[PDB]
Formats: C-alpha cells, structure tokens, sequence
C-alpha cells in the first residue's frame, strides 16, 4: 500500500498555467516580488513582499522584464504583500492592498472564470 | 543534533606552547570551511586561520602569523592548532566554526548556528607576589554635596581572588569594589572606593582591610586627610 | 575592506520597538549575505539572524532584519523587549574576498528608571606611590543611567596613547552603574607636563576634571 | 531490487556550488545566456549559445 505525500512537493520557480479547481500556494525566499499573473490580454497583476518596519519608499524592480518603480510601505510587525494591478498595457500601476502575515506565504487559485 | 567538542584550555606561559584542538559530529566536514576566532572583551572576534578543502592554500590574520599553526583533519573530522610563544593578548575564549551558504530549498532546514562551546585560554605565569595597597586620597578638589571620596588600590598580587573590606567590615553602604583586571604588563589591578560625610573627615580613621588568601597576608593601611580644606 | 560601524550601545524602555544598525562604511552590503549575533556573558553566544533576513526556527518573531542599500547597512528591529534582550548583538558579513568582515561588539542594555547624571572623581599621586616611584592618577565614574560612558585622558597639548585602559560599566547592588580608569604615569612622566586631565563622555555630553603639580607628595 | 535511472533528471535552473569530480551537464532551453561560472575573487566567466547562421551584432 502506497501513502501520499503529506504536500505535493516544494516546486520550482517557473513561469506555466496552471489549470482551475487547483490553490497554488507560494513561500517567498527573498525580498521584493514573489508572483506575477496575468492574460497579456486585458488582466496584469504582481506582487511584492515587504519586511516588517519598512519606510515608506519608492523602489525599483524587474517586473515584467522592463524594470518599473512604485511605493512600498510597512510598518506592522508582520510581513505585508502589496499586490499590483492593471486592466490594459496604457493605463497606471493601480496599487492594491493587500495580504499581511508572519506565515510568509501567499495564495491563488482559479474557479468560476474569477481569481 | 550536532555537536562540537574541544580542548587543550589552562594557564598559558608567554613564550610558552600547547595544543588546542576541536573536534566536529553531527555534519560531513568536508564540503565545508573551518576557521578560528579570539572572542574576548570589547575588542570583538575577529577571523584567525582559514581552510576550506585542503587546496594546499591557507591565509593567516595579524596578530597570528607564524607562533600559531593550523591543521584540518577530514578523518578525524577536526580542527588542530598549534600554539606557541605569543602576546599576553592571547587570553581569550578561542570559538571553531563555520557558516554555510548553500541554496537548500523548503521542506527540511539544513541549517546549524554552526558554534562550539569554545576553550578558554589565558596568558599568565603569576609566580607568587603579595599585593601593594595605595591610597587613593580624598580632598577638596574630589568632595561635592557634602560627601567625599576615599579608597584603596589593591596591585600586583596572583592568583585570584582577593578581598578587601573597609572600617572591619562595619561600613557596606556607598562601597565599591572594582573585580580586577589584568594589564599588558601581565600585573592585576583593581580599586575600591567608599563615601562619607565630609564633616568626619577630621574626628574619623579610615583604614582599608586586604587580605590575599593564596600567600596569607593580611594588610590594614589608615589614611589620615590633610589639611588643605575648600 | 569596508568595516561595519555600530552604535557601540543603544537601548530604549523594555515593552517596545527598538532598531540596532550595522553600516558598513565602503563597498555594498546588497554584494552579499549578512548574518548577526546575540551573545551572553555567561557560556557562548548564538545566531539571531543569517541571510540578512532568515529567520531561524526555534528562536522567537520578535525578531527581523532588513537592508538599507543607498546607505550602506543592515538592520534589525525587536519588537515585545523581554528581561532578557540584554546581550551584545555583532554583525558580520564577507569582503571583496571570502574572509568575513565584522562588526563592533554592541553592548545591548535595555532598562528604564530615573535619568541620573555621573559623579567623576580623580585622585592624584598618593605619596606612598610617588615614593613608590608610580605617578599613577584615577578617575573614578560612578551613578550613571545609561548604562553606556566614554572616557578620555588628556596631556594639553600632546596626545597620550600608552597606559589606559577601561572598564566595561557594571552594575552595582543599587542599580546604578560604576567604572574606574587608571593612568599609570611614571614620577618623570609626571613633573614633565604642567597638568593631567580626565574627559567623561555621557549622554553626548562632556565633562571635565583636571590636576596639577603639587609640592606635597 | 531496483535500478538506476538512465540518466540522474533534468534539474531546474539553480545557483548553487557543485563539488569536485562531477561532469555537469547542460540543455539550453532559451537564446543567448545558459550559464555563467564564477568565485567573485579573480574568476569570472559565461556563456552566450547563438542561433547558427547569426551576423555580427
């Protein structure tokens, strides 16, 4: 008789689609961004991780190849995700809040044509 | 769990030598660097030696060059250092160890707080000497606020440790007795000072109380105040 | 190399955040990992924090570090100061080639009571010692809070290396903290120069006692 | 009783130190860089894998 697997292993850090009915839950390594989603149609969105007591500091990144700047700020003890969003390629870096936490992890899924 | 163990601490000659050796369980050793550090007051620990897989290649730092050897036993999965002839400043808790980087993913903590307990070793020799008891004498430059200052310098005794008393023991309150240092000179130093009214400074005797246990002396010095008042 | 500078002491009211720095003063410390160091007087001192921000399992989320890249340095922050955060916290990271570079030893005393300023005392030759053939001049530094002094010994116009040494302050049965510091002078060294001062340094503030020849012993 | 794979698995693209007396491997996936070798003292080199028939650029 076989058992399973307590977890589905710690997977690698590369770019796919991962199908619905399916959470994908990530621990972050390092600082600054953890994820990236997007359609490349009319749906982008990122995020970033912040070590708690963090100023409030514009900084740099290389998201999406092309490195871009924004905000980042955290002042509660617990780390904080801020996560970025845009609805087209000409618009601004509508940045949304949020995901605050001591587990160090971050969380999506897919059902019902909703994220 | 992993374990550290180590040896060869006492009493150091200057110009003198021993052996220092420790020893590692718990991990390979030989994917890894080993290193020594001197950790002492606040100077601060500082790199000494330096092997990392044997390359017939080793550095050295400053104060370490030549009086002191390094070898790195993969079979008996230890550090062993030979030690000779060097600086009083070699009186220190001397620490093995070594940090590793190396990218292990989630799901097991490969990781250490890679730090044996480390040995002592200082640098004496301390023949026996009986202490010299000097008076530390109280004026009108030293006193403010009604009280005054008075004490006793216990130098140049060995071994440890030493007690000195004030008025027989009858006077706790406003003593203070410093531990005792040892200075480059390789002498041991402390002092101990008392407070006091400043009225009784003419009416009162103030006499220090050393004794010295190893060489069984006892010493009651009094200081008389002089007369130059405020 | 590029040394990393620390607040030689630092210390706030036990309850609250508190943040110690660890700045190294050339090169970048975004080159490469950092790792810092809680340390006992009692047996031997433990790791705190590696990689610059890993935390390690066992010990406490009071803990955190980060990095301050545009002004060279890595930091910590404590948060929920428990009795036992007095230690001495170093950092420590590597060099343009792997030997390490260190940190000073920061002395980490987080207490409170009432502010109270020093008593400083200096005592010139006493004649025993003088004939003795020993000039030696104390500067005694009591009732202090912080627990954190500096001391300096000064020759007017010429600098003094040789023969001091000092104390790290201590903590009496009243709760309030002493150190002493010796000048050992020789009687030449003595009737060479026209006065001897000792320099005390708390709080950023500095006071002053000096001595002088005297015809007495 | 079991045997070996015939080859020991395509690993992911990770930075990390290889010990000693170990051929690594390599298939590039993407153009131009595939991996870059170091020790930060004195040593450091890369590679760039070029589509054939590519003009000077």
């Amino acid at each position: 008789t076989t058992v399973e697997p307590i977890l589905d292993g710690p997977y690698q850090p590369t770019t796919f689609t991962p199908p619905n009915d399916y959470w994908i839950l990530i621990n972050s390594n390092t600082n600054g961004v953890v994820y990236e989603s997007t359609n490349n149609s009319d749906f982008w969105t990122a995020v970033v991780a912040i070590e708690p007591h963090v100023t409030p500091v514009d900084r740099q990144y290389m998201i999406f190849g092309e490195s871009k700047q924004f905000n980042v700020s955290n002042d509660s003890n617990k780390w904080k995700f801020l996560e970025m969003f845009r609805s087209s390629s000409q618009n601004e870096f509508y940045n949304r809040r949020t995901l605050t936490s001591d587990t160090r992890l971050v969380g999506i899924l897919k059902y019902g044509g909703r994220v | 769990e992993v374990q550290l163990v180590e040896s060869g601490g006492g009493p150091v000659q200057p110009g003198g030598s021993l052996k220092l050796s420790c020893a590692a369980s718990g991990f390979t050793f030989s994917n890894y660097e080993m290193y020594w550090v001197r950790q002492a007051p606040g100077k601060g620990l500082e790199w000494v030696s330096y092997i990392s897989t044997s390359p017939a290649i080793t550095y050295y730092a400053d104060s370490v060059r030549g009086r002191f050897t390094i070898s790195r036993d993969n079979a008996k999965s230890s550090l062993y250092l030979h030690m000779n002839s060097l600086r009083a400043e070699d009186t220190a808790v001397y620490y093995c160890a070594t940090i590793s980087h190396q990218q292990f993913s989630s799901g097991w903590n490969a990781w250490f707080d890679p730090w044996g307990q480390g040995t002592l070793v200082t640098v004496s020799g301390a023949s026996t000497k009986g202490p010299s008891v000097f008076p530390l004498a109280p004026s009108s430059k030293s006193t403010s606020g009604g009280t005054a200052a008075l004490g006793c310098l216990v130098k140049d005794y060995f071994p440890e440790p030493v007690t000195v008393s004030w008025n027989s023991g009858a006077l706790t309150s406003g003593v203070h007795t410093f531990p005792a240092v040892l200075q480059s000179s390789g002498l041991y130093s402390l002092s101990s000072v008392v407070t006091v009214p400043s009225s009784s400074l003419g009416t009162q005797t103030y006499i220090c109380n050393v004794n010295h246990k190893p060489s069984n002396t006892k010493v009651d010095k009094r200081v008389e105040p002089k007369s130059c008042d405020k | 190399n590029f040394m990393l500078t620390q607040p030689h002491s630092v210390s706030e009211s036990p309850g609250k955040t508190v943040t110690i720095s660890c700045t190294g003063s050339s090169g970048s410390i975004a080159s490469n990992y950092v790792q810092w160091y809680r340390q006992r007087p009692g047996s031997a001192p433990t790791t705190v924090i590696y990689e610059n921000y890993q935390r390690p399992s066992g010990v406490p989320a009071r803990f955190s570090g980060s990095i301050d890249r545009s002004s060279n340095s890595a930091s910590l922050t404590i948060s929920g100061l428990q009795t036992d955060d007095e230690a001495d916290y170093y950092c420590q990271s590597y060099d343009n080639n792997n030997l390490w570079v260190f940190g000073g030893g920061t002395k980490l005393t987080v207490l409170g009571q009432p502010k109270g300023a020093p008593s400083v005392t200096l005592f010139p030759p006493s004649s025993e010692e003088l004939q003795a053939n020993k000039a030696t001049l104390v500067c005694l530094i009591s009732d202090f809070y912080p627990g954190a002094v500096t001391v300096a010994w000064k020759a007017d116009s010429s600098p003094v290396k040789a023969g001091v040494e000092t104390t790290t302050p201590s903590k009496q049965s009243n709760n309030k903290y002493a150190a002493s510091s010796y000048l050992s002078l020789t009687p030449e060294q003595w009737k060479s120069h026209r006065s001897y001062s000792c320099q005390v340094t708390h709080e950023g503030s500095t006071v002053e006692k000096t001595v002088a020849p005297t015809e007495c012993s």
